[PDB]
Order: structure tokens, then C-alpha cells, then sequence
RNA sequence: UACAAGUAGUCAGAGCCCGUUAACGGGUGAUGGCGUGCCUUUUGUAGAAUGAACCGGCGAGUUACGAUCUCGUGCAAGGUU
RNA sequence: AGUCUUGGAGGUAGAGCACUGAUUGGACUAGGGGUUACCGAAUUCAGUCAAACUCCGAAUGCCAAUGACUUAUCCUUGGGAGUCAGACUGCGAGUGAUAAGAUCCGUAGUCGAAAGGGAAACAGCCCAGACCGCCAGCUAAGGUCCCAAAGUAUACGUUAAGUGGAAAAGGAUGUGGAGUUGCUUAGACAAUCGAGUGACUCUGCGCCGAAAAUGUACCGGGGCUAAACGUAUCACCGAAGCUGCGGACUGUUCG
RNA sequence: GGGGCGGUCGCCUCCUAAAAGGUAACGGAGGCGCCCAAAGGUUCCCUCAGAAUGGUUGGAAAUCAUUCGCAGAGUGUAAAGGCACAAGGGAGCUUGACUGCGAGACCUACAAGUCGAGCAGGGACGAAAGUCGGGCUUAGUGAUCCGGUGGUUCCGCAUGGAAGGGCCAUCGCUCAACGGAUAAAAGCUACCCCGGGGAUAACAGGCUUAUCUCCCCCAAGAGUCCACAUCGACGGGGAGGUUUGGCACCUCGAUGUCGGCUCAUCGCAUCCUGGGGCUGUAGUCGGUCCCAAGGGUUGGGCUGUUCGCCCAUUAAAGCGGUACG
RNA sequence: UGGUGGCGAUAGCGAAGAGGUCACACCCGUUCCCAUACCGAACACGGAAGUUAAGCUCUUCAGCGCCGAUGGUAGUCGGGGGUUUCCCCCUGUGAGAGUAGGACGCCGCCAA
């Protein structure tokens, strides 16, 4: 005879992280980072969602970036 | 400069990237050689299948 | 028997023992020591024997430091049972050594009688070991 | 062909006996090398899994009406009863 | 698509103790106990450890960009499927007992669906992909005393155990190479005498520990003191690999 | 990791997960089936835990005050990732917890799920810039069919109506076995049957060796003294493959299963006999270890038994393998 | 000097000094606009009696914090080997820690 395990549950994985590279262009909209809580900021030309989804306001190259000492943000630059 | 390469030992038994690579130099056939330009990108490939391929320069 | 207090969790993964030991690789509070020279998991029975073995030689003569706590939890399942329906309940604990760690350490005898010590100490554990001084 | 250890063949090969749809021929085979039937089912079967004693015959994606695609032909903003 | 170049996301390996837990010793003591170190939490100094710790943080892998060099794939639509029992091996993990030819994932290979050579035999290991013919040649892994093709090769060492050709803690004046050190012709060491001797550390190769059932039976066999092991060198053998010569078919480009 | 029994079934968070993403197990930990009319929106303003020092009640801990104080707090709730130009605290005014939508993305077999600038309508707060399509983020949910309710420039079986249907909005599921077989469902079969499977259990084999049997290492001790005659705690290392198991690799188009009988045969870890060392061996007896597998190794009572106990012998009444021969 | 930006604390914290006429402050009023879960503390609105004490500005310091090589080592891609819970070798790559060292501000724009 033998017991049972009060465990094996786990919810859905939500395939968070970068959609878009560095240097990659993107339309306007495009989702660049999934996230819970802002792991990267919204920088130039980017938005962030309700649930914390960084995306493009304008047509252009996307560009992870330093932002001050610890923290990053992810900026869409015109393409010219 | 050009380059002759040569491939030695047979692409059976090596991960994909490896016959990829072998296969890009032209490469179909053991002990077949094939001769490319000498540059970073040729000496690049070279060097991931160096243990394949015997190398020469022409 | 030397055991944690408490832990976080009852039952941990039982890991790997690869590389050298991180610290503790010198003598550093006794004069005197035996160093691992092969990797094992070292059990509170085996440490507590021996302690017991090099103490009882020095006749309360000189001081003992453990270098080596058994804090990892080991379990087992029940005997005679099938494969699965949950991991086994825990049974003892255990010490990680790898090559280098120091696992005990003397003062206050001589080197003599630190070696015999530390020699009796020596067979009560599942590993070879060497003798070591303070540089 | 009665000193031999054999999935029975195959490749090598004397000797002996023949003589053809005339071919770098036919029969036999001392001896040497190599070699665990076929099928099914399997991760994997020489399989100590399945099936067949042998031989012969018989024995399994068809037709109808619809649908759709390819190809072909006729006519073509029409085509067809 | 590969590679180089450039940029980026991310928290593993490792490491670390800055946080959360765990945790060793000393210093110094709130405070609580027998005015006391009588014992002491914090504090402080040093010290350990972590799948669900992180002040840190690779190799790789991944996503892109720009050219270059190379390669010939890729996408879309439509017709037709089959598959939904996988296996072992290496590496990274879980479950297990850091058992299983176990189980369950990740990753690469081979088998599956792969014949040929090697590993005695041996799907999954090593080498290598069989269009067909040849009584040509060169090689791979693996080999070169005989079975059995090729060295009874060369040079310098090691081993005496058939170790090689199963097995641990531990035990030991086995033996080779290093190094440290005490004592000694002002006479050591062994038992006055006459040259060494006696401790330790690292290390090569051996020894014991080593008992199973039909028959040697834990090199495939013979047998081997090298025909073993180490290091180096050169010959040669060796596949259905590659080459040569001839033939067939398919594709692409211009017979 | 056969089935039954137990446990589980959908959703969220973490770890396993091998630094993109994804990733399994009856792996390791927890949550959810809500809550809030502000705990939402906006404007303006603000800074937390704890400690030290001082204080009538008042104490370690209420309330002051001072200094120190990256957060050692808080964030409705699990956890993770975030958050102090706050996402944390306070106050004023509000209802954007809006209607029509939506370039473009993410995720994805499908069904679904997620993010979204921006445009229009009409608003809230704000001087304005602007922000607002609920809540720091990620759970708090359920297809279709059918039926109810509200709305409606739709249809209305000759015509006008109506009945009824459509469309838009919304309600009715622990359909929780949570992609939901029916609106509606429990057992027994040893009276059993068929199709299948060694895909999967019971026998034996195989792998493994936790357990088991045997052998060792260290030597604290016991043994008057004395570790090692004999025994050997705490710990440590093996061998065997006879035990109980683990695994599910051969066999389910059949590999008969306990005990006995008949016939044995092999191993040696030796029960007897042979030869020895040590002895806490005076002798006679013994103990222990070494060599040794040549031969030998009983008749009964009870029980299906094996085993075991017992009676009576014996030089001895060995232990194992051979599909528990 | 004041305002207002950009740049990872190399910008900070701490310590010791120095400087104000104008400018910036503290400061002195609460009558009014406006204000405090109580308070002119703060926020407001007004003033210039005097103070560089504090903020602010400028210098000196490496005590703490921060930045930080080189070399070595751990790990590791790829390729091999072994006595295979692991270990070793080779081409490459390469931390963390520790340390040399750096650093007590660098670059604007406007006004006075
Ligand atoms: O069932 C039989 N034998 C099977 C093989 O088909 C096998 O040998 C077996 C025997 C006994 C057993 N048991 O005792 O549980 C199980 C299987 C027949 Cl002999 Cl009846
Ligand atoms: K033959
Ligand atoms: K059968
Ligand atoms: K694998
Ligand atoms: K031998
Ligand atoms: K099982
Ligand atoms: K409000
Ligand atoms: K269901
Ligand atoms: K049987
Ligand atoms: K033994
Ligand atoms: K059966
Ligand atoms: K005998
Ligand atoms: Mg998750
Ligand atoms: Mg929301
Ligand atoms: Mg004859
Ligand atoms: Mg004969
Ligand atoms: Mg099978
Ligand atoms: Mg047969
Ligand atoms: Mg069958
Ligand atoms: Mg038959
Ligand atoms: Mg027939
Ligand atoms: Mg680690
Ligand atoms: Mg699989
Ligand atoms: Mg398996
Ligand atoms: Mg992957
Ligand atoms: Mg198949
Ligand atoms: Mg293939
Ligand atoms: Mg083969
Ligand atoms: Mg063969
Ligand atoms: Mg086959
Ligand atoms: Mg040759
Ligand atoms: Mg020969
Ligand atoms: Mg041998
Ligand atoms: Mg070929
Ligand atoms: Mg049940
Ligand atoms: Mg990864
Ligand atoms: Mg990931
Ligand atoms: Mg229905
Ligand atoms: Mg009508
Ligand atoms: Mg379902
Ligand atoms: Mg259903
Ligand atoms: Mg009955
Ligand atoms: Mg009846
Ligand atoms: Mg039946
Ligand atoms: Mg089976
Ligand atoms: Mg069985
Ligand atoms: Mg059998
Ligand atoms: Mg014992
Ligand atoms: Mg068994
Ligand atoms: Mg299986
Ligand atoms: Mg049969
Ligand atoms: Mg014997
Ligand atoms: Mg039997």
C-alpha cells in the first residue's frame, strides 16, 4: 500500500520576455517585452500596458538600453 | 589567398550544425576537397569542423 | 547528533558533487586537521563517530572544531514499495564534502597525538583522507 | 560420399564426366572463406513470439450514385441539357 | 542556411554572502537563572552552506542587423499520405538508494528505416552510408607471433602480478622516479668496529584484501615475460569509405 | 511503474527547467472558483519597518518628541516579478468599473486567451499639459443546444395583424470527470462468454542488490591484568545472488504452480572424517581460524506442508545452485 | 553666483575648514488671497530689522560607499581519454572573489 503527493499543479506557462531584438525593425504596435512588473521600463516611442506589456508607438528599430545604474528600458527609433 | 580543404572523417555520427557546416563548404563526399577564398568567415567554419576537415594552402 | 533547528524545506533535491571545495580548504582555528580527498555526502552518525574517536584519544586535552555541518536532508521511501506516488519521507542528514575541505580541526595537543586522533577519526568515515597542519 | 559439427547456400577450387541456343560452355564437387529460413508483429525477433506438412487450384480497395482536386478535350461570359 | 562581424534579451555553470533561510568558533554582553561569565539573546570579528538565496556572473544556446565569403534552400496555395508503443549511447536534471537493460524530461548521435569494417558472437558502441561490374589502388576504426591480412618494427623506460586479461575500505621493508630531513670517519647504523643509514612527503607500475554452483570459463582460442604497460617514431594490413576502369539510371546546366 | 483500493482531474504562482521561449513524472511547494461603490478615476500632497534617548497612567509592546533609518515596511489575497521621479500613505472632486471601435502585435492545432497606439461620441478630474475603456502585474472561470428577460427602421407561409423567429443586450451550469457523451443511471459473476495483450499482473528466467546471507576495516570496550584466546559498541568497506522486494526485458495462437516420491548432479561459505596455526590448549573435552569437496551425512510423532518442535539414534545428522533440479 | 538640463555614487555618505554686498537662503509679519484631520510647522501671501549658524557655493581628505584592470583560478563551447555519483588532456573562451589603480564632478543652456 502507498500514499499519496499533495503537489503536481502548476499553472500554464505565459511565454514571457523579449518578442522583438535590439536593431530589429518593428511596426507600430508590435509587443517587444512581456513581463510582470516593469523588469525593463518603457523608454522612447514605447508604451506600457495594463499588464505590463512593453510595445512600439511608432514605425522603427527597437533598442534595449541601460537605464541609470541598475535598471533597463527598451526604446523604437524613426527609421531615417 | 585561396584555401583547400579537405574532409577527412565522415559527417555520420556528428551533431547537425557540424554537417551544416560541412555541407555549406561544398563538402558532399569523404575525402573530397574543395578550395574557397581565405578570409575570417571561410576560417570561421573551418574552425567549428577542424576535427572533420585537413586543410591547405594552395 | 548535530541537525538543523529548523529548514525551509523537509525535502531537497539530492545534487551533484562536482569541483573542489569552495572554502575551508585550510586550517584555519586548530593547528591541526584531516582534509577530504574525495567527494561524499557525510552523515550526522558518521561525523558524531567521528568526533567521539578523536576526543576520547586526547583524554579532554585539547579542542575540536567540525568544519562540516550536516544540513542537507536526505530522504527515503518506506520499505518494500513500488516506484512513485510522491517522493519519500525524510530520513537523516548530511554533509556535502569535496577534495579540500578540512572536515575537522585540533589544538592544544601535539602533532603526534593530533595525527593518531584524526587517524581513529579517519576510519569512521567513507572517504580517504590526509592529514593536515596550518600553513 | 563411411574423421565428419552442416539455415544447406554463396564465393574460391582441383579432380572426374560431358559437349551447348558456342558461350571468357554444361554436370559433379575433395577442400578453403563467408553465412542463424520466409512471413507477421515489434523499441528490438535466428528467435525458445506468430503463421504455413507439401503441391496444385480458388482466395482481399470494387461498383453505383454524389462531392472535390489534378490532367485532358469542346465551347467560353458564358457553359450544359 | 552556415560562418565571420556587430548589437541585444536572459540569471544557468561557477562564485558570493548584499537579502532570505541554515550554520561553526572567538570576542563582548542585554537579560534570565544560581552578587556571579552561572548560562546567555543581540552586537562584533573571523568561518561554512543553499533546486524553490543572490551584491555578482560565464561558456554556450537564442533573437536580430549589416556587409562579406560560401551554400541552395525557403515561403504560399492546392492533391495524397503515414505517424501519435519508441530503443540504446554520451552529456544536463528529476523520481529511485546520485539501484536497474528502471522511470521521466532536456540535448546530440545511432538504431528504428542502414548493408559494409571493428568491438569473439552482439539493433542502439567505434569507423563508415551498399546504383551495378573488376582476380586494380589508397585509407578509417581496429590491427600486424599462429588461428588471421600486416612489424616476432625501432628507441628508451616500467611490470614479475599471467598484473595485463573483473572488484573496495584498509593492510604491507614489493619495485621505479622525484624531493625534503636527522645522524655520520671528532667514527654513525647493525652486531669495540668501519661506511653509510632511517624518518617523512609527492608520484609511476605492481601485491594482499578476492568464496558459487554442467566444464577450463573474468585475453575469442593457442599461447605470450612481451605477443604486457608507458612515451616517441616510421612502415604495412585493413571497409560496400575514397580513387581507378567499364556500364545503367535520375537531376541540373549547356550530345 | 499491472488492476482494485487510496489520490488526482479546470485555473493561478514558484522550483525542477540545463542564463530566449517551451519542456515530463502519482516530482518539490502554495493558492483560486473572489473581494472593493473605493480597495476604481483624477488632482494635489506625502513617506515606511524597527531601534536609540526622554516620557503620569503605561508595562517589552498603545500615544507623543527627538535623532538614526533603502526599505529591514506596505502593496485586499498565493507566489513570483515589480514598485520610494512610488505601483506604498493621505485628502478634495468624481463614476472612464464609458458607447462605437481599432493600425499593429503576442500567444496559439482549433476553440479561445492577451496587449494595443489611435479615431469618433459624450464625460470625470486638472489652471493647463494631460491622465482615465477598473484594481502594481499575472487566478476569481465554463463551449454549444435549449429556455427566460429587456430592446429592436429585421422576417411574418394569400393579405392586414398575430403566433413565432432573427438581431443587439443580458440571465439560467461544483455541466468541478471543469473542450462540457444523455434531460435522465448503481452493483455482483467462483455459472460465466467473445475479441485482444507478454503493450500489462500472478510462476520461472533477466537486470538491480535496498533488504537478505556471508566476509572484512577501525578499535572504544568486555575478557582479574591484557582491544585483537574469545567477543567486539559507535562508524566504515565489500562479496554473493539462496530471501523479501524494485523494474516489466522473453513467454498470455499456454514457459503447469507448493510439498512429497524416483533419479541425481554441481558449488564450498565444511556438518563428519583427514592435516594444521592460535588458545583464557594441564589431561579428557572444547573454542577460533587455516588447508581440504575423496567419501559420507538416520529412522520416527505432529502438520498438505516446506519449515519447525518433539522422540530415539549417529562419526555427522552441513548450507546452497541446477525453471525455489 | 542663481536658475534649469544631461551624464551609471568616478557624482554619494562622512570629516575639516572657508565664503556672502548683490544673488540664494535662513529670517521677521499674518491684514488679505490661501492653509493646517491641531498648529502661518508646512503651504500661502507681505516685508527687508541681520545672520552666514544651517541649506547653498568653493576648497582639503580615501575612513566608509562607489568605479576598477592585468595576471591567475573556477566554470565552459568544441575535440579526445579514463580507474566514470566523478576525473584528466588539447585548441578556444573565461568569471566571481582578491588586487594594482581610479575617484571628494563631468558636460551644457539662460540670467545676473
Ligand atoms: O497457465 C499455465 N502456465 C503458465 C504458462 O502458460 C505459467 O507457466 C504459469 C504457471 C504458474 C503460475 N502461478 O503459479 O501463478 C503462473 C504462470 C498453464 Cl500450464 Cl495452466
Ligand atoms: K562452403
Ligand atoms: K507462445
Ligand atoms: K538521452
Ligand atoms: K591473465
Ligand atoms: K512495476
Ligand atoms: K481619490
Ligand atoms: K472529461
Ligand atoms: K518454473
Ligand atoms: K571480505
Ligand atoms: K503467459
Ligand atoms: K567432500
Ligand atoms: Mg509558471
Ligand atoms: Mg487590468
Ligand atoms: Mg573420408
Ligand atoms: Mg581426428
Ligand atoms: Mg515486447
Ligand atoms: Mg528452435
Ligand atoms: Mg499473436
Ligand atoms: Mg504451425
Ligand atoms: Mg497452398
Ligand atoms: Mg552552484
Ligand atoms: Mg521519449
Ligand atoms: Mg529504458
Ligand atoms: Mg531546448
Ligand atoms: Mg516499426
Ligand atoms: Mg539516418
Ligand atoms: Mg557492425
Ligand atoms: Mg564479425
Ligand atoms: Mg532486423
Ligand atoms: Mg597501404
Ligand atoms: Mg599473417
Ligand atoms: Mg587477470
Ligand atoms: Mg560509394
Ligand atoms: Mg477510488
Ligand atoms: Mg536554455
Ligand atoms: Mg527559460
Ligand atoms: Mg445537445
Ligand atoms: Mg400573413
Ligand atoms: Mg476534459
Ligand atoms: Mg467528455
Ligand atoms: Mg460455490
Ligand atoms: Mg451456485
Ligand atoms: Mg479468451
Ligand atoms: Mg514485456
Ligand atoms: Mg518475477
Ligand atoms: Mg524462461
Ligand atoms: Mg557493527
Ligand atoms: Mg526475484
Ligand atoms: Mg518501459
Ligand atoms: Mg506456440
Ligand atoms: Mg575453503
Ligand atoms: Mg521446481
Amino acid at each position: 500500500g502507498v500514499g499519496s503527493t499533495k503537489n503536481g499543479r502548476d499553472s500554464e506557462a505565459k511565454r514571457l520576455g523579449a518578442k522583438r531584438a535590439d536593431g530589429q525593425f518593428v511596426t507600430g504596435g508590435s509587443i517587444l517585452y512581456r513581463q510582470r512588473g516593469t523588469k525593463i521600463y518603457p523608454g522612447e516611442n514605447v508604451g506600457r500596458g495594463g499588464d505590463d506589456t512593453l510595445f512600439a508607438k511608432i514605425d522603427g528599430t527597437v533598442k534595449f538600453e541601460r537605464f541609470g545604474r541598475d535598471r533597463k528600458k527598451v526604446s523604437v527609433y524613426p527609421v531615417a | 589567398a585561396k584555401l583547400e580543404i579537405t574532409l577527412k572523417r565522415s559527417v555520420i555520427g556528428r551533431p547537425e550544425d557540424q554537417r551544416v557546416t560541412v555541407r555549406t563548404l561544398g563538402l558532399k563526399k569523404t575525402n573530397q576537397t574543395v578550395v574557397h577564398e581565405d578570409n575570417a568567415a571561410i576560417r570561421g567554419m573551418i574552425n567549428k569542423v577542424s576535427h572533420l576537415v585537413s586543410v591547405k594552402e594552395q | 547528533m548535530l541537525l538543523p533547528k529548523r529548514v525551509k524545506y523537509r525535502r531537497e533535491h539530492r545534487g551533484k558533487m562536482r569541483g573542489r571545495a569552495k572554502g575551508g580548504t585550510e586550517v584555519h582555528f586548530g593547528e591541526f586537521g584531516i582534509q577530504a580527498l574525495e567527494a561524499s555526502w557525510i552523515t550526522n552518525r558518521q561525523i558524531e563517530a567521528a568526533r567521539i574517536a578523536m576526543t576520547r584519544y586526547m583524554k579532554r586535552g585539547g579542542k575540536v572544531w567540525i568544519k562540516i555541518f550536516p544540513s542537507k536532508p536526505y530522504t527515503a521511501k518506506p520499505l518494500e514499495v513500488r516506484m512513485g506516488s510522491g517522493k519519500g519521507a525524510p530520513e537523516g542528514w548530511v554533509a556535502v564534502v569535496k577534495p579540500g575541505k578540512v572536515l575537522f580541526e585540533i589544538s592544544g595537543v601535539s602533532e603526534e597525538v593530533a595525527r593518531e586522533a584524526l587517524r581513529l577519526a579517519s576510519h569512521k568515515l567513507p572517504i580517504k583522507t590526509k592529514f593536515v597542519k596550518r600553513e
